[PDB]
DNA sequence: CCGGCAATCGATGTATATATCTGACACGTGCCTGGAGACTAGGGAGTAATCCCCTTGGCGGTTAAAACGCGGGGGACAGCGCGTACGTGCGTTTAAGCGGTGCTAGAGCTGTCTACGACCAATTGAGCGGCCTCGGCACCGGGATTCTGATGGGCGG
DNA sequence: CCGCCCATCAGAATCCCGGTGCCGAGGCCGCTCAATTGGTCGTAGACAGCTCTAGCACCGCTTAAACGCACGTACGCGCTGTCCCCCGCGTTTTAACCGCCAAGGGGATTACTCCCTAGTCTCCAGGCACGTGTCAGATATATACATCGATTGCCGG
């Protein structure tokens, strides 16, 4: 579709900004290839899933409590939205 | 039109706070994460509850399944408090019924 | 001459400052768009909500920050200061999410 | 007659239990309680040729129009054909012969001291100079010091609402020109009446007071006139306050200037409309609200306040507005 | 009501409801309520009494969702009962390794 | 008294092994293995079922439920034919 | 006649494991009120299915190592060598199994 | 009688064969103590979630299926001893 | 004249050999002393099954060679060939163990 | 005239072929309890119609963040030498393993009967949802303060 | 003659107040319906008694494994040198964010059937416990076969 090509708005600086946060001193040039790659499979486990759960109750919008129960099936609970 | 009531556990817990903290205050965004956390525990009480009974061929849920739920599901320290309160509790409302 | 601070400083104050707050740290609209162009691979025209982007963002944020700790301390385990994606790698096959 | 000491009108008791509000080049008004009631008296100095506040004082016929105008806006309240209760009534007035006491130099000084003054001392007038005392009856605190606790913007729509029906019944009654409005001019207090009621030329109606009534003082340059006699200040000379700048009130007054070709005989109620039209542009520019526009009914209100601000202007006079205009019917 | 005579603030009847129609088991007991709301009202205390010292420790009045993750995470017992869970704007907990402070 | 009776998959088992293999046998260990993994694996689809119906407020379980379970989790090809296989036993159940 | 002979529903449904004990066993099972008409032919076909892949498996690893009887180490052995039940059956525990010969390329001699 | 000094019995030869097992060719002097306290932990868990389960039944006997419970509730699933 | 293999190839034989069967490496009386040790902590004048001290050291014996695999990699990742016992601390630390 | 590269040579542990012997596995039989056939009552689920809230799309301004270039200092990486901790083998000591023998504490099953939970009808007060105030809380702007990093200036064995 | 210490200078980091903008408590009504009170009634489980399986204790004899010691070498660790490659700072270009405004698509609510599932009674066939052989695998013996470590034997600069 027209949509394509959106993985490259993960910029530099917000990888060097979340490894700041996680306590990183110097970060190889390396790096934002492999961070890019685990971001986009984790992002495709969970929106299967959350769209399969939404696919069952025949809705055509996707809702807060899919992606909440999505998680919790995955194993990380989430908390502060619906619940 | 009226929409559909919905329950929460805002008010007990507003009540709590009140009688341990008299002077503070609270977001709605912690008011939802408490509310999620009181769901969560007692889903898996009452799962746990549920399994025990099953395996020893009972159709019913009493206190005692309550109680060892309590007691595997929660580290020795909060065990012990939680298993005094929960007996005292159970006492005065038998006493007084 | 101007002032030029070592190698090493800006580093430590941006880890001080970065772990003090609590707000997002990637921009919202290109993380919307990567997240509708992963989801029309399985249905066509969906409609989204904003909490189940905003949930979204905050467990790959989180995960993220997670991975990279776990990886600072593989680094550092090796007698080196700096991250490579060897580390990342054995992070992630310790942890059991690759084969 | 003649005129009746200190301890006539205002004795030491009720001398001591007193604050002050406010300064002018004509006097002062101030603050007291009397009968169990605060009450405001208001002292100007009359038959005076000593030069006060930067100009003399002038004698008590050319104050004869201000009671005048005073006493016949009081009695607008107890009118029948045309009844208003938002505007201000007198008690009494008297003339005082003497010196200012004490107590009053002591309150000015605490007053100068806390909020600063602008006006020269009291003190240097003699015992044998004449005063107008005058008693008002306390109607709140200005506008201008409470733009920082209003609840919404009903209370807002409330106010225009309420005094919009009082200048149409005043105009209705005896052709009233204020010519004067400024945001420091209107006054609100704290009432239990949820709905008030009065009556235009015969009709009765309501206002949704919000728990809020409202007033606006006297105005020393109003015109009007009771059969065919003209009451009016004339203000063809003192062309300095319509020659400033810096706000919109000399804006106003340069209209008030240009629309009446200095013929301020006749009558002209139409600038009331751009009198209004100030007070819109303050509230939609000089006021903080306590609640937010998140809510889209208030939002429209909101939008609805903003048209009738845009679009008043083709109107003739304030009646035209109250009758015709969608906020209003 | 059944929470007054057990001196609780927690609901017993609500608590003996969501048991009832939630397909745990063919029957429910009388007691299994009010120990299931002594326990939820005791564990929600402790909460929160951490949380309040925590908001108090830095100058406010009112508890925030960081309050609340300073709260669990620097309690031992607390942090391993919540050791899989994502608390919406929480943050982490300052701290950094010895062998990059300089020498 | 009398001794209880005991069921388990045993016959099931060696019937489909029977249709795989014809010329192979089997211990006791590894019955007990297939056993218990037969076990768990209803286990888990059953109780990923009821949480799909309690989810939607429903109060009844239909084949519905479990082709969504069976979707959300066996991974990836194991899905797939085994939700065709599933279907096609529906089908022959209802022709008689 | 008064009545017909026995038919079991597994014989209608052509297959091999039992559906009235399924039936049974998700009615008493408590996990929801009713239980519908078609499940019990979904679970006992799925489950078939997947009893057969594992069999089929342990079998040829069976017959590679020329035995004629399969043993735990058979089973351990065509778990761990298939991507999807090796992903199915990743916290599981076999009694008896062993682990998958496998040396680390440093270690080996020059 | 009361047992004391037993986790001795874990002698290194066994540590060694446990090692050779997991694939490791060089071994250092220190680990068995290691070994021995990370078995201490493992065993005192399991050992007390099995005693719980065998106790709520009113017996005085543990049973493989208390272990398999165990097990299972630890999230350490085991196939074969029934259940 | 004696035979002597140079160090590394008994180990590598033996890593062979251990690799292919499927019994218990641990003797069994001193793994039932030290289980019943450790449980009369929790009760007193207790009895066990012969399955329940089965199940425990298979569970054991299976956690022990998973744990070592991980060392072994975290003991090669450092440039290293020999297990030390910050490699076990890391491994444990990763996995989430505290 | 050596440091090497290939080619043997001996020794050791592992894989392979053949004959016996056993106990675990593959059927046969009897019986009973759980599943199939037939029928009825009622309520959970499917469908149609309607309302309106939330999602998608568009436009303009401003400005904070992303992108690019460059000099240089500190860190990654390879090479080398030294010392000792760990691997391999031999002789001696220890306790696991196997085969019986005996005893009894406790798991498992059955029959009675009483109390505790399910169900129903009439009453009513707790809890939730609209509309409205509002007193203080968090927020920013300024200024001041402080504290830390990067620097040059020296006495000395 | 190699320095390793001290005193100054700049620039972020944090404190104090003053003025603004909203939010989380509170109040009212108005319900709605879910929880409480007072009864009946059928059966789940507590309790007592009995049977007998398996868990525990002890003893004797073999042989394999654990243990202690000696010796040598390969691996871990510290030191030095070189070069690339990320870090800090300045300038220019892109699009994110905020505000506002319509359009309508689909989620949520109400009313009305009606077909599918629970419950009951009767009957018999599938599956489980028990009992018997016989052959796949375990054991013992002998026999090659691949591989490791040392020695020879020429060989080109």
């Amino acid at each position: 579709k027209v949509l394509r090509d959106n993985i490259q708005g993960i910029t530099k600086p917000a990888i060097r900004r979340l490894a700041r946060r996680g306590g990183v001193k110097r970060i190889s040039g390396l790096i934002y290839e492999e961070t890019r790659g685990v971001l986009k499979v984790f992002l495709e486990n969970v929106i299967r899933d959350a769209v399969t759960y939404t696919e069952h109750a025949k809705r055509k919008t996707v809702t807060a409590m899919d992606v909440v129960y999505a998680l919790k099936r995955q194993g990380r609970t989430l908390y502060g939205f619906g619940g | 039109r009226r929409k559909t009531r919905k329950e929460s556990y805002a008010i007990y817990v507003y009540k709590v706070l009140k009688q341990v903290h008299p002077d503070t205050g609270i977001s709605s965004k912690a008011m939802s994460i408490m509310n999620s956390f009181v769901n969560d525990v007692f889903e898996r009480i009452a799962g746990e509850a549920s399994r025990l009974a099953h395996y020893n061929k009972r159709s019913t849920i009493t206190s005692r399944e309550i109680q060892t739920a309590v007691r595997l599901l929660l580290p020795g320290e909060l065990a012990k408090h939680a298993v005094s309160e929960g007996t005292k509790a159970v006492t005065k409302y038998t006493s007084a019924k | 001459k101007p002032h030029r601070y070592r190698p090493g400083t800006v580093a430590l104050r941006e880890i001080r400052r970065y772990q003090k707050s609590t707000e997002l740290l990637i921009r919202k609209l290109p993380f919307q768009r990567l997240v509708r162009e992963i989801a029309q691979d399985f249905k066509t025209d969906l409609r989204f909500q904003s909490s189940a982007v905003m949930a979204l963002q905050e467990a790959s944020e989180a995960y993220l920050v997670a991975l990279f700790e776990d990886t600072n301390l593989c680094a550092i385990h090796a007698k080196r200061v700096t991250i490579m994606p060897k580390d990342i790698q054995l992070a992630r096959r310790i942890r059991g999410e690759r084969a | 007659k003649g005129p009746v000491p200190f301890s006539h009108c205002l004795p030491t008791e009720k001398l001591q239990r007193c604050e002050k509000i406010g300064e002018g080049v004509f006097g002062e008004v101030f603050q007291t309680i009397a009968d169990h009631t605060p009450v405001a008296i208001k002292i100007i100095a009359i038959e005076g040729p000593d030069l006060v506040n930067g100009s003399h004082q002038k004698t008590f016929e050319e104050i004869l129009p201000e009671i005048i105008i005073s006493k016949e806006l009081s009695l607008l309240s107890g009118e029948v054909c045309n009844r208003t209760e938002g505007f201000i009534g007198l008690n009494s007035v008297h003339c005082v012969q003497g010196s200012y006491p004490p107590l009053l130099l002591k309150a000015w000084d605490h007053y100068n001291s806390t909020k600063g003054s602008a006006n020269d001392r009291p003190d240097f007038f003699k015992d044998d100079q004449l005063f107008i005392v005058l008693e008002f009856e306390f109607g709140g605190i200005d506008l201008e010091q409470m733009r920082t606790k209003l609840s919404s913007l009903a209370t807002a729509k409330s106010i225009l609402h309420q005094l919009t029906a009082s200048l149409a019944v005043a105009e209705a009654s005896l052709r009233f020109e204020h010519r004067d409005l400024h945001w420091g001019n209107v006054l609100l207090k704290k009432t239990s009446l949820k709905k008030l009621h009065y009556t235009l030329n015969g009709k009765s109606s309501t206002i949704p007071s919000c728990g809020l009534q409202v007033s606006i003082i006297d105005y020393t340059l109003s015109r009007l006139e009771r059969d065919g006699i003209v009451v009016f200040c004339d203000v063809s000379m003192d062309e300095d306050l319509f020659t400033g700048d810096g706000d919109y009130q000399f804006d106003i007054y340069r209209l008030m200037k240009k629309e009446n070709n200095n013929r301020w005989g006749e009558y002209h109620p139409y600038s009331n409309v751009l009198w209004l039209h100030y007070l819109t542009d303050k509230m939609l520019k000089q006021m903080t609200f306590k609640t937010k526009c998140n809510t889209p009914a208030m939002k429209q209100i909101k939008r609805k306040i903003q048209e009738f601000h845009r679009t008043m202007l083709n109107f003739s006079s304030a009646t035209d507005l109250l009758c015709q205009h969608s906020l209003f019917k | 009501t059944r929470s007054s005579r057990a001196g609780l603030q927690f609901p017993v009847g609500r608590v003996h409801r969501l048991l009832r129609k939630g397909n745990y088991a063919e029957r429910v007991g009388a007691g299994a309520p009010v120990y299931l709301a002594a326990v939820l009202e005791y564990l929600t205390a402790e909460i929160l009494e951490l949380a309040g010292n925590a908001a108090r420790d830095n100058k406010k009045t009112r508890i925030i969702p960081r309050h609340l993750q300073l709260a669990v995470r620097n309690d031992e017992e607390l942090n391993k009962l919540l050791g899989r869970v994502t608390i919406a704007q929480g943050g982490v907990l300052p701290n950094i390794q010895s062998v990059l402070l300089p020498k």
